[PDB]
C-alpha cells in the first residue's frame, strides 16, 4: 500500500534527534542573516535579502520583515512561503486575543502559540515541518521591550541580542563582544549593520540588499511606533553609520 | 409523520379446517372520492402465503416491492428455494412486523393494517395481524378497519374459538366471507362491489379468485319506505 | 412523597415514607426511597423514581472506580457534584429528581441537596417531596446539634409521620437510617398505621383524631 | 488521518522510538529534585553556551502546574510545553469536577498516562521528555517528589536527577542523602541540591536555578545572589 | 480506497534541500520562455505559442489568461498545472475577496492567494508541487501597476521586468540593458517583442506569439453603459493583427 | 398527527409464595371497544426459570420481552452458561427500559421466579425502569380493582383477631399454591364483571424448582 | 519473498502469501474432527495445554441451539468469527423467526474472511473452523478456511496430523453416514477417527472435547467426566 | 517497512512474538491458586536505592474479588487495569452481581489483538489475574498480548519464569494451605531474584472469599520471610 512511500517525518534518530527538524535547520543556515538587538529605549530588526537583482522592485518587496500587529514584528529566515502561512496565523491569533480580552496580546503568548504549532508538525500528522526561524521583536506593558526566537523544533527563547540564518556563529560572537546593557537604539542600529557588514557573504553591504526596522517608544508620549524602513531611509542610515 | 392519501378499506380473513381464507375489495379511495376501481390489495408470496393490506396505497406498493425483493433474495445461493428453504408465512410476517415497528419508532410509519394469511410447512394455519404501530395479534378471525366492527361478529359465529376450526369446511368459510363482503358493501361508505378472494389450502394449495362481485342483494324493501316520519306519499 | 435528612454531632439521620401513587390510586406502599448507594453513602428518591434510582446507581459506579483509581473513598461533595453534572446535561429534557446525598468523610458528616433543575446545596437540614412542608415544621422546632442518636432517630421518624398524616400522597411506612463514620446503619421499617396510634398515645399529640 | 505505527516492537522486544526518546532526555540539561523534612527543592541546569539571553522572558525550567505543585523536566523543550499545558488543564478540571486540588501522585499519574498513550497510538511519536513533579497534597505536610519518563512509567523518589550527566549527580546523592535523617531545614535541602549540581554544572554563576516548594502553596524561586551565597560557602568549606 | 497518502511527499534532505521543489523548478526551466515588463502607464506579459502540431488550432490553447478584469497571468512549465491554477485563482478572487468586499482584489493579494495554494502542494499530504512558475501582471487603485513572479515553492517577488523558462538567463540580461523608469507601454511592448525573438527558433508572428497588456480602461470591452464608475477592464489580449503591425516597426 | 402509542388493555397479576411464584394475566387483546383476539398470550417463559409479562401497549411489550429473551441468550454466551438470577434479570430490565428514557416502552412489566435461596420472587417495573421486589402486585387496566382485595386476603390488612377488638392483628400465615390460584381466579372473575377490557380467558404460569407450569381458565366473553 | 509483506499483493505465479501463512497457523493448531450422519452431526476436538499446571484450551464454541463450531489456529480469531455467527444466527431469528441455514452461515463466513484478503492494512484470519448444524434440510458439516473457501462435507479434520483422521473417514464414509438415530455410535466413530491423528499422547478425561447436534438434540458440548464414557 | 499485523512464514504474528520478548525482560511475578485462596507475589526491582520502593505498584486491585499482578512494560498495564475495573464495575451495574473471573479475563484479552494501521502495537505486558467467584471458586489466569488466556493452578511470568515454573511444577499440590502458598511464592522469588529478598524489594498479596483482595503490609511480609528462613534452616 501507501506505507512504502512514507518518509516518516516525525521520528527520532538513534541519538534522540528529530531528523527533519535538523535538516530544516540546515536549510535555514543558508538563508539570509537576520539580526535582532534589544535596547533600553527600543528594539532593532536588521536583515539581509538574498542575492538580489537590479530588476527587482525593492520598494514594494517584502521577504524578511513582517508586521504581526502594531506592537509586534518578525524577521524571517528560511522558506518565505512557509513563513507567510505562519505569519497569517499569528496575525489571526493576535486579533482573537484582542477581541476576547480587549487588550493587545502579550508578546510571549503570541510567540508560544506559533511555537506550539511548529511543535505539532514534529510530533504528529506525518507532514514536513516549517523550514522557518523567526526573530520576534515586540512590546507590551508587562515586560516592556522583548526579543524572542523560534525554530522548526518549536522551541523558543528570549534574547538581548540574537541572529538567525547564515553565519550566526560569527554574528553571535560579534554581538556578544560589543553589546552592553545600558545601550540605546541608535547605538543598536549601528551594531546591527556593522555585524551584517562583517558576516555577509556579499562583496559589500548596500541599501538594495537590506531590510530594516525599529520598534521605538520614540513615539509622541507613552506609546510605541513600528518603523519599517524604506529603501531611501536604509540608504541614509548606511551613510550615517559610515558603511557606504 | 404523514397522512394517508389514496386508501384501501377492510381486509377480512378466517381460519377453516384445512387452511385460511382472505378477502379485500378492489377500491383505492381518495378521501370521499372513489378514485381507483382496479386496485389489487391481496398480494401472494409464493404458493403458500397471501398478504392482505389496507390503508395507504403508496405504502402498500412499497411493501409489495419489499416482498417481491424478499423472494428474489431468498433464492440467492439457495438450492432449496422451491422446497425446504422456501419462504414461510411466519417468516414473511415477522419481517413485515419488524419493519412496521421500526418505522413507527422513527416516527415515520407505513400507514397500513396488514393481515398475513398462509399455511406453514407442517400444514398449520397461519393468520396474524400487524399495523402502523407495530401492534400484532392472532385470532381465528381477523379483519381490518370496518371489517373489525362488522365482519368479525359474523365470522365469529362460525368460528367462535380454536375448537371450531376443524369443524369448519372451506365451503362454509367462503360463504361466510362472501356474506361479510356484501354486508360491508351495504354499510361501508368507502367500499366497492368488486373484490378479490384468496384461499390457501394445505391440500389444494393457493386458489386466487379475481373479479368477484357482491350479489344476491336486498334492496326491494326500499320502495315501501317513504319520508322520515309522518309523510305518507 | 416525604423524605428528609439532617446533620448532627453523631452523624446524619435519613428518613422517608414508602407510598407510590398513580393519580389517586395507590400503586405501591413498599417503595425504598432511601437509596443504598454504597456502605458509606446514602441517597433519597423524590420526583421520578426511575430517574433517581438509575442516575444514583450510575453514580455509585463512578464512586467505586474513584475508590479504585485513587485508593480513597470519595467525598460527599465530589459524589454530589458528579451526580449534579451528570443530570445537568439533560436539563430541560424531562428529568425529575430531588435527592439528598448523605455521608461521612474527612470533613465530618456531609449532606448535599441535588435536583434536576440544577441546584446543589450543602446544608444541615433538608426535606423534599410533596409532604416536605409538613415535616419542616417538626424539624425546625426540635432540631439541635447536641442531639442524642436515640432522640435524632425519633425526630426524623416523627417528622415523616407528621407529613404522612396530612399529605395524601405520603404514607405507608417509615424507613430510618443513621450514617456514622464507620458507615450507615439501617434502623428499621415502621408502619405508619401502627406508629400513628403509638405516638398519639405516648406523646399526647393528634388530639383531634379519635382513637 | 495519518495512522502510521511509529512506536513498534523490534525482534529483541524493544520499542526503539521510546528508547530513542530517552536519548533526547540524556541530551537535555540536568534537572534535580531533593525532598527534605518539610520541603522539596528543584534544581535545574542552564547551559552557558547561550549568553546574550534575556533571563526575564526566557521560559523558566520549573513550571507551576497549580499553586501547590511544580514540574521540571529534561529533554525536548517544545515537547515539555504540551505536557505542562495538558497537566494545567487537568489540574483545573479536577478542581472543577471534584472540588479538591489534585494530589501530586494523581497529577503525576495523569502526565505519565499521556506519555504512555503516545507510545502506542498511530501517527504520533513519544515525548522526548522526562519530568520531575514535586509539591504538597492539600492539607498535608508530607513532601512529595515523583519522576516520569517517555515510556509512561512513574515512581516516587527521596531524591532524584535526570538529564545530561545525571549518572554523576545521582552517584553524589546516593552517598550524601540519608533517608533516616533528611535535610531538616530549607537551608540544608537547598545546600545539598546546589552541591549536587556543582558536580556537573561547570560555573556556579547563572547556570544554576533553584526553586523551593513548601507546604500550603508556598512556592518561591531563589535569585542569582541567594544561590551565589550557597556556591561561595560550599567551596570555602571544600578548601580544607 | 480512501486517499491513504496523508504524509508529505516533499521533505528536507540532509543538505537542507527540498527535492521536489528543486525538481519542479527544473521542469519550469525546460518550459517555453515567457516574460513580463512593467511600464509607467502599463504592464506587458508575453510568451511563445509552441504548437504541438500544425493540425492543432493554437488559438484554442490560451497561455495568457485573464484572472480578473485588471489582472492577467502567463506561465512557464507544465501547461495542465497552469490551467487548474488559473481556475482556482479566478475562483479564490471571488470567494476570499469579491464576495466579501464587493470589489476585485489588488494584484499583490491575489498573488498571495495563488502563492498559498502552491505552498500547500509543497507541504500537504499525498501531492507533488505545481510544475510552473507564474508571471502575474495587474493594476489596482492604491498600488498602481505591478508585476509578480510566483515559483513552485510558493515564494513570490515583485519585478520591474523579468523572464522565466528556457532562455530566461539571456532574456533577463537583455531586459536589464533596455529597462528604465520612464518607459511608456508601447516602448515596453517593443522591448518585449525584441526580447522574445531571441528565444524563438521558428516562425515569429502574431499567430505564434501570445501577448497581453494591463493598461488603460477599455469601456468598449465592458459590455454595458450607464454606470460612470464602471469604465471597463484594464486587461487586454492583443490580436494577431495588432502584433504583426508592431513587428513591421521592429 | 401520528400517535406512536396505543392501549391494548389487559391486566396481569404476580404473587410470590414461600417456595413458588405465579404470574397471571388475561388473554384478551383490545383497541377501544373492539376485541382483537380472545386468546393472545401475554405471559411468557423467558428461560432460566423466569416468567415475564409487559402489559399496556402490546407492540412495546412484545419488543421488550423479545429483547429480554435475547439478553438471557447472550448472558449464557458471555458468562459460561451461568443461570441468570431473578435479581440480575430485574436490574438488566431496568437498563433496557431506561435506554428509551426519552421515548419509553409504554408498558408496566412484571417478572416472577425464584430467588437464589429458592424462595418465591416477583419484581414490578414502571415504563422507565424503576423496579422493586414485591410479594403481591397487579398491573394493568383492572389493577386498582384487584390490589385492595389482595391486601385484604393475602397480607390480611385491616383484619384483626376476634375478641381483642383491634389490639391483635391477624397473623401472616403462608399460603399454598392452591390457595393462591383461588385468589388469582377470584380476582380476575371479579375484575371481568366490572371492567370491560378484562375477560375471555385467564392464563397462569406457575414457577417452582421443578420448572414452569401453565394453567388456563375461561372467563366471560362479553 | 518480496510479495508476502501484505495481503494486498499477488505473487508472480498468482499466489497470496499472507493468506498461505495464515493457513499455516491452522496446521500448527491442535487436531479437531468433524463428521455427520443423516440424523446427527458430531464435532470431536483434541484440546491442548500449556503445561501440567495449565488448563486445556477450549476448542468448541456454541453459536445457536442448532449450530456451532470447533476451532484450530488463533483462538481469538475464532472468538471474532463465532461472535459474528452468533449475531447472524440471532438476526435471522429476531427478524425472520427463522433458524439460519448452515449453508448460508458458511456463505456469510466466506464473505467476511474474503474482505480481509483484498484490503490494505488488515490481515487474514489465522484460524480454521469446522461448523456443524441441523436445519430444515437435515444434518450438515462445513469446513472453513481463512482464504474464504467454505466446503460442505460428510466428514473432515483440520489441524496438526489431521491427514490420518481424514483418511480414516474416507474409508469409513459408507459406514458412519448410515449411523442414524444412534448418537453414541456416531461419537465413537469420531473418537476413533481423531485417534488416527495422535502420537505419543492419548485421549484423557480433560484432554478430549466432544460436541453434538441432531434431530431432537440441541447443540451441546461435553467435557470432563462427561466424555470418560468414550475414552 | 512491513505491516504491523503481518504473519510470519511459520504462521505467527511478528509483533505478538516480539512483545513476548519484552515480557521476558520484565520483573518476576508469581501466582499460586489453592482451595483457601490465591496468592500473588512480585519482584519490585528498584533501579536505585533512592527510589521509594513502596511507590512501585506491580500488584493491583481490579475488584474486591479480583486481583492482578503484572510483568513487562508495566506502563502498558494501566489502560488494561482501567478497562478491567470498568468492566467489573459496569457488570455490577447491569446485573447486580460480581463478575466471573473468566469473563473479566476474557474482556481484558479482547483488547489484546485490537492493533493495526485502534492502537498501534500490542501490549508489552503479561498479567496474572487472580480471583474468586461462586461458580468456579478460586481461579488464576495468565493473560497474554496474543489475546490468549490459560487458567493455571500455579504460574510464574517474567525474567525468572521458566526456572520458577519448573519449581512450581514440583511444589504444587491440590491440598496446599494459604500459609504454605505464601512461603512458596517467597521461596521461589528469593531463588530467581538478583538482589537478596526482603520486605522492601518484594511484595505479597492474596484473594480470599471472606476478606477479598488484600495487599500485604511490609511488616506482615517481613514475618513470613523470617518464618521461611527458619524452616529452611530446620533441615
Ligand atoms: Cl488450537
Ligand atoms: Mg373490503
Ligand atoms: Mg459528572
Ligand atoms: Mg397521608
Ligand atoms: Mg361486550
Amino acid at each position: 500500500g501507501s506505507r512504502r512511500y512514507d518518509s516518516r517525518t516525525t521520528i527520532f534518530s538513534p541519538e534522540g534527534r528529530l531528523y527533519q527538524v535538523e535538516y530544516a535547520l540546515e536549510s535555514i543556515s543558508h538563508a539570509g542573516t537576520a539580526i535582532g538587538i534589544m535596547a533600553s529605549d527600543g528594539i532593532v530588526l536588521a536583515a539581509e535579502r538574498k542575492v538580489t537583482s537590479t530588476l527587482l522592485e525593492q520598494d514594494t518587496s517584502t521577504e524578511k520583515l513582517y508586521k504581526l500587529n502594531d506592537k509586534i514584528a518578525v524577521a524571517v529566515a528560511g522558506l518565505t512561503a512557509d513563513a507567510e502561512i505562519l505569519i497569517n496565523t499569528a496575525r489571526i491569533h493576535a486579533q482573537n486575543y484582542l477581541k476576547t480580552y480587549n487588550e493587545d496580546i502579550p508578546v510571549e503568548i503570541l510567540v508560544r502559540r506559533l511555537s506550539d504549532i511548529k511543535q505539532g508538525y514534529t510530533q504528529h500528522g506525518g507532514l514536513r515541518p516549517f523550514g522557518v526561524s523567526f526573530i520576534y521583536a515586540g512590546y507590551d506593558d508587562r515586560y516592556g521591550y522583548q526579543l524572542y526566537t523560534s525554530n522548526p523544533s518549536g522551541n523558543y527563547t528570549g534574547w538581548k541580542a540574537i541572529s538567525v540564518g547564515a553565519n550566526t556563529s560569527a554574528a553571535q560572537t560579534l554581538l556578544q563582544m560589543d553589546y552592553k546593557d545600558d545601550m540605546k537604539v541608535d547605538d543598536a542600529i549601528e551594531l546591527a549593520l556593522k555585524t551584517l557588514s562583517k558576516t555577509t557573504d556579499s562583496s559589500a553591504l548596500t541599501y538594495d540588499r537590506l531590510e530594516f526596522a525599529t520598534i521605538r517608544k520614540g513615539a509622541n508620549d507613552g506609546e510605541v511606533y513600528q518603523k519599517i524602513f524604506k529603501p531611501q531611509e536604509i540608504k541614509d542610515i548606511l551613510v550615517k553609520t559610515g558603511i557606504t | 409523520t404523514q397522512q394517508p392519501i389514496v386508501t384501501g378499506t377492510s381486509v377480512i380473513s378466517m381460519k377453516y379446517d384445512n387452511g385460511v381464507i382472505i378477502a379485500a375489495d378492489n377500491l383505492g379511495s381518495y378521501g370521499s372520492l372513489l378514485r381507483f376501481n382496479g386496485v389489487e390489495r391481496l398480494i401472494p408470496v409464493g404458493d403458500n402465503t397471501v398478504v392482505g393490506i389496507s390503508g395507504d396505497i403508496s405504502d402498500m406498493q412499497h411493501i409489495e416491492r419489499l416482498l417481491k425483493d424478499l423472494v428474489t433474495e431468498n433464492a440467492y445461493d439457495n438450492p432449496l428455494a422451491d422446497a425446504e428453504e422456501a419462504l414461510e408465512p411466519s417468516y414473511i410476517f415477522e419481517y413485515l412486523a419488524t419493519v412496521m415497528y421500526q418505522r413507527r419508532s422513527k416516527m415515520n410509519p407505513l400507514w397500513n393494517a396488514i393481515i398475513v394469511a398462509g399455511v406453514q410447512s407442517n400444514g398449520d394455519q397461519f393468520l396474524r395481524y400487524v399495523n402502523l404501530l407495530g401492534v400484532t395479534y392472532s385470532s381465528p378471525t381477523l379483519a381490518t378497519g370496518f371489517g373489525a366492527h362488522m365482519a368479525n361478529p359474523l365470522l365469529r359465529k362460525v368460528v367462535d374459538r380454536e375448537s371450531d376450526i376443524p369443524k369448519t369446511t372451506v365451503q362454509v368459510a367462503e360463504e361466510a366471507i362472501v356474506n361479510a363482503m356484501r354486508v360491508l358493501y351495504y354499510r361501508d361508505a368507502r367500499s366497492s362491489r368488486n373484490f378479490s378472494l384468496a384461499i390457501i389450502d394445505k391440500n389444494t394449495g393457493l386458489t386466487f379468485k379475481k373479479n368477484l362481485q357482491v350479489e344476491n342483494m336486498k334492496w326491494d324493501f326500499a320502495k315501501d319506505i317513504k319520508g322520515y316520519g309522518t309523510q305518507k306519499i | 412523597t416525604t423524605t428528609l435528612a439532617f446533620k448532627f454531632r453523631h452523624g446524619v439521620i435519613v428518613a422517608a415514607d414508602s407510598r407510590a401513587t398513580a393519580g389517586a390510586y395507590i400503586a405501591s406502599q413498599t417503595v425504598k426511597k432511601v437509596i443504598e448507594i454504597n456502605p458509606y453513602l446514602l441517597g433519597t428518591m423524590a420526583g421520578g423514581a426511575a430517574d433517581c434510582s438509575f442516575w444514583e446507581r450510575l453514580l455509585a459506579r463512578q464512586c467505586r472506580i474513584y475508590e479504585l483509581r485513587n485508593k480513597e473513598r470519595i467525598s460527599v461533595a465530589a459524589a454530589s457534584k458528579l451526580l449534579a453534572n451528570m443530570v445537568y446535561q439533560y436539563k430541560g429534557m424531562g428529568l425529575s429528581m430531588g435527592t439528598m446525598i448523605c455521608g461521612w468523610d474527612k470533613r465530618g458528616p456531609g449532606l448535599y441537596y441535588v435536583d434536576s433543575e440544577g441546584n446543589r446545596i450543602s446544608g444541615a437540614t433538608f426535606s423534599v417531596g410533596s409532604g416536605s412542608v409538613y415535616a419542616y415544621g417538626v424539624l425546625d422546632s426540635n432540631y439541635k446539634w447536641d442531639l442524642s442518636v436515640e432522640d435524632a432517630l425519633y425526630l426524623g421518624k416523627r417528622s415523616i409521620l407528621a407529613a404522612a398524616h396530612r399529605d395524601a400522597y405520603s404514607g405507608g411506612s417509615v424507613n430510618l437510617y443513621h450514617v456514622t463514620e464507620d458507615g450507615w446503619i439501617y434502623h428499621g421499617n415502621h408502619d405508619v398505621g401502627e406508629l400513628f396510634w403509638k405516638v398519639k398515645e405516648e406523646e399526647g399529640s393528634f388530639n383531634n383524631v379519635i382513637g | 488521518g495519518y495512522d502510521r505505527a511509529l512506536s513498534i516492537f523490534s525482534p529483541d522486544g524493544h520499542i526503539f522510538q521510546v528508547e530513542y526518546a530517552l536519548e533526547a532526555v540524556k541530551r537535555g540539561t540536568c534537572a534535580v529534585g531533593v525532598k527534605g523534612k518539610n520541603c522539596v527543592v528543584l534544581g535545574c541546569e542552564r547551559r552557558s553556551t547561550l549568553k546574550l539571553q534575556d533571563t526575564r522572558i526566557t521560559p523558566s525550567k520549573v513550571s507551576k502546574i497549580d499553586s501547590h505543585v511544580v514540574l521540571s523536566f529534561s529533554g525536548l523543550n517544545a515537547d515539555s510545553r504540551i505536557l505542562i499545558e495538558k497537566a494545567r488543564v487537568e489540574a483545573q478540571s479536577h478542581r472543577l469536577t471534584l472540588e479538591d486540588p489534585v494530589t501530586v501522585e494523581y497529577l503525576t499519574r495523569y502526565v505519565a498516562g499521556v506519555q504512555q498513550r503516545y507510545t502506542q497510538s498511530g501517527g504520533v511519536r513519544p515525548f522526548g521528555v522526562s519530568t520531575l513533579i514535586a509539591g504538597f497534597d492539600p492539607r498535608d505536610d508530607e513532601p512529595k517528589l515523583y519522576q516520569t519518563e517517555p515510556s509512561g512509567i512513574y515512581s516516587s523518589w527521596s531524591a532524584q536527577t535526570i538529564g545530561r550527566n545525571s549518572k554523576t549527580v545521582r552517584e553524589f546523592l546516593e552517598k550524601n542523602y540519608d533517608r533516616k535523617e533528611p535535610p531538616a531545614t530549607v537551608e540544608e535541602c537547598v545546600k545539598l541540591t546546589v552541591r549536587s549540581l556543582l558536580e556537573v554544572v561547570q560555573t556556579g554563576a547563572k547556570n544554576i536555578e533553584i526553586t523551593v516548594v513548601k507546604p500550603d502553596s508556598d512556592i518561591v524561586a531563589l535569585s542569582s545572589e541567594e544561590i551565589n551565597q550557597y556556591v561561595t560557602q560550599i567551596e570555602q568549606e571544600k578548601q580544607e | 480506497m480512501t486517499d491513504r497518502y496523508s504524509f508529505s511527499l516533499t521533505t528536507f534532505s540532509p543538505s537542507g534541500k527540498l527535492g521536489q521543489i528543486d525538481y519542479a523548478l527544473t521542469a519550469v526551466k525546460q518550459g517555453v520562455t515567457s516574460l513580463g515588463i512593467k511600464a509607467t502607464n502599463g504592464v506587458v506579459i508575453a510568451t511563445e505559442k509552441k504548437s504541438s502540431s500544425p493540425l492543432a488550432m493554437s488559438e484554442t490553447l490560451s497561455k495568457v489568461s485573464l484572472l480578473t478584469p485588471d489582472i492577467g497571468a502567463v506561465y512557464s512549465g507544465m501547461g495542465p498545472d497552469y490551467r487548474v491554477l488559473v481556475d482556482k485563482s479566478r475562483k479564490v478572487a471571488h470567494t476570499s475577496y469579491k464576495r466579501i468586499y464587493g470589489e476585485y482584489p489588488p494584484t499583490k493579494l491575489l498573488v498571495s492567494e495563488v502563492a498559498k495554494i502552491m505552498q500547500e502542494a509543497t507541504q500537504s499530504g499525498g501531492v507533488r508541487p505545481f510544475g510552473v512558475s507564474l508571471l502575474i501582471a495587474g493594476h489596482d487603485e492604491f498600488n498602481g501597476f505591478s508585476l509578480y513572479q510566483v515559483d513552485p515553492s510558493g515564494s513570490y517577488f515583485p519585478w520591474k521586468a523579468t523572464a522565466i523558462g528556457k532562455g530566461s538567463v539571456a532574456a533577463k540580461t537583455f531586459l536589464e540593458k533596455r529597462w528604465n523608469d520612464e518607459l511608456e507601454l508601447e516602448d515596453a511592448i517593443h522591448i518585449a517583442l525584441l526580447t522574445l525573438k531571441e528565444s524563438v527558433e521558428g516562425e515569429f508572428n502574431g499567430d505564434t506569439i501570445e501577448l497581453a497588456i494591463i493598461g488603460d480602461e477599455n469601456p468598449d470591452l465592458l459590455g454595458y453603459t450607464g454606470i460612470p464608475t464602471d469604465k471597463g477592464p484594464r486587461f487586454r489580449k492583443l490580436t494577431s493583427q495588432e502584433i504583426n503591425d508592431r513587428l513591421e516597426a521592429l | 398527527q401520528f400517535n406512536p402509542y396505543g392501549d391494548n388493555g389487559g391486566t396481569i397479576l404476580g404473587i410470590a409464595g414461600e417456595d413458588f411464584a405465579v404470574l397471571a394475566g388475561d388473554t384478551r387483546n383490545i383497541t377501544d371497544y373492539s376485541i382483537n383476539s380472545r386468546y393472545e398470550p401475554k405471559v411468557f417463559d423467558c428461560g432460566d426459570n423466569i416468567v415475564m409479562s409487559a402489559n399496556g401497549f402490546a407492540a412495546d411489550g412484545d419488543a421488550l420481552v423479545k429483547r429480554f429473551k435475547n439478553s438471557v441468550k447472550w448472558y449464557h454466551f458471555d458468562h459460561n452458561d451461568k443461570k441468570l438470577s431473578i435479581n440480575s434479570a430485574a436490574r438488566n430490565i431496568q437498563h433496557l427500559l431506561y435506554s428509551r428514557r426519552f421515548f419509553p416502552y409504554y408498558v408496566y412489566n412484571i417478572i416472577a421466579g425464584l430467588d437464589e435461596d429458592g424462595k418465591g420472587a416477583v419484581y414490578s417495573f414502571d415504563p422507565v425502569g424503576s423496579y422493586q421486589r414485591e410479594q403481591c402486585r397487579a398491573g394493568g387496566a383492572a389493577a386498582s380493582l384487584i390490589m385492595p382485595f389482595l391486601d385484604n386476603q393475602v397480607n390480611f390488612k385491616n383484619q384483626y383477631e376476634p375478641g381483642t377488638n383491634g389490639k391483635v392483628k391477624k397473623p401472616l400465615k403462608y399460603l399454598s399454591v392452591e390457595e393462591v390460584i383461588k385468589l388469582v381466579r377470584d380476582s380476575f372473575t371479579s375484575a371481568t364483571e366490572r371492567h370491560i377490557q378484562v375477560g375471555d380467558g385467564l392464563e397462569i404460569l406457575i414457577v417452582t424448582k421443578d420448572g414452569v407450569r401453565k394453567e388456563f381458565y375461561e372467563l366471560k366473553r362479553d | 519473498n518480496n510479495y508476502d509483506g501484505d495481503t494486498v499483493t499477488f505473487s508472480p505465479t498468482g499466489r497470496l502469501f499472507q493468506v498461505e501463512y495464515a493457513l499455516e497457523a491452522i496446521k500448527q493448531g491442535s487436531v479437531t474432527v468433524g463428521l455427520r450422519s443423516n440424523t446427527h452431526a458430531v464435532l470431536v476436538a483434541l484440546k491442548r495445554n500449556a503445561d501440567e499446571l495449565s488448563s486445556y484450551q477450549k476448542k468448541i464454541i456454541k453459536c445457536d441451539e442448532h449450530m456451532g463450531l470447533s476451532l484450530a489456529g488463533l483462538a481469538p480469531d475464532a472468538r471474532v468469527l463465532s461472535n459474528y455467527l452468533r449475531q447472524q444466527c440471532n438476526y435471522s431469528s429476531l427478524v425472520f423467526n427463522r433458524k439460519l441455514a448452515v449453508e448460508r452461515a458458511g456463505h456469510l463466513l466466506c464473505d467476511k474472511a474474503q474482505k480481509n484478503t483484498q484490503s490494505y492494512g488488515g490481515r487474514p484470519y489465522g484460524v480454521g473452523l469446522l461448523i456443524i448444524g441441523y436445519d430444515k434440510s437435515g444434518a450438515h458439516l462445513l469446513e472453513f478456511q481463512p482464504s474464504g473457501n467454505v466446503t460442505e462435507l460428510y466428514g473432515t479434520a483440520i489441524g496438526a496430523r489431521s491427514q490420518g483422521a481424514k483418511t480414516y473417514l474416507e474409508r469409513t464414509l459408507d459406514t458412519f453416514i448410515k449411523i442414524d438415530g444412534n448418537p453414541d455410535e456416531l461419537i465413537k466413530a469420531g473418537v476413533e477417527a481423531i485417534s488416527q491423528s495422535l502420537r505419543d499422547e492419548s485421549l484423557t478425561v480433560d484432554n478430549l472435547s466432544i460436541a453434538i447436534v441432531g434431530k431432537d438434540t440441541p447443540f451441546t458440548i461435553y467435557d470432563g467426566e462427561a466424555v470418560a464414557k468414550y475414552i | 517497512d512491513r505491516g504491523v499485523s503481518t504473519f510470519s512464514p511459520e504462521g505467527r504474528l511478528f509483533q505478538v512474538e516480539y512483545s513476548l520478548e519484552a515480557i521476558k525482560l520484565g520483573s518476576t511475578a508469581i501466582g499460586i491458586a489453592t482451595k483457601e485462596g490465591v496468592v500473588l507475589g512480585v519482584e519490585k526491582r528498584a533501579t536505585s536505592p533512592l527510589l521509594e520502593s513502596d511507590s512501585i505498584e506491580k500488584i493491583v486491585e481490579i475488584d474486591r474479588h479480583i486481583g492482578c499482578a503484572m510483568s513487562g512494560l508495566t506502563a502498558d498495564a494501566r489502560s488494561m487495569i482501567e478497562h478491567a475495573r470498568t468492566a467489573a464495575v459496569t457488570h455490577n451495574l447491569y446485573y447486580d452481581e460480581d463478575i466471573n473471573v473468566e469473563s473479566l479475563t476474557q474482556s481484558v484479552c479482547d483488547l489484546a489483538l485490537r492493533f493495526g494501521e485502534l492502537m498501534s502495537r500490542p501490549f508489552g505486558v503479561a498479567l496474572l489475574i487472580a480471583g474468586h467467584d461462586a461458580d468456579d471458586g478460586y481461579q488464576l489466569f495468565h493473560a497474554e498480548p496474543s489475546g490468549t488466556f490459560y487458567r493455571y493452578n500455579a504460574k510464574a511470568i517474567g525474567s525468572g519464569s521458566e526456572g520458577a515454573q519448573a519449581e512450581l511444577l514440583n511444589e504444587w499440590h491440590s491440598s496446599l494451605t494459604l500459609k504454605e502458598a505464601e512461603l512458596l511464592v517467597l521461596k521461589i522469588l528469593k531463588q530467581v531474584m538478583e538482589e537478596k529478598l526482603d520486605e522492601n524489594n518484594a511484595q505479597l498479596s492474596c484473594i480470599t472469599k471472606q476478606d477479598g483482595f488484600k495487599i500485604y503490609d511490609n511488616e506482615k511480609t517481613a514475618e513470613l520471610i523470617k518464618e521461611l528462613k527458619e524452616k529452611e534452616a530446620a533441615e
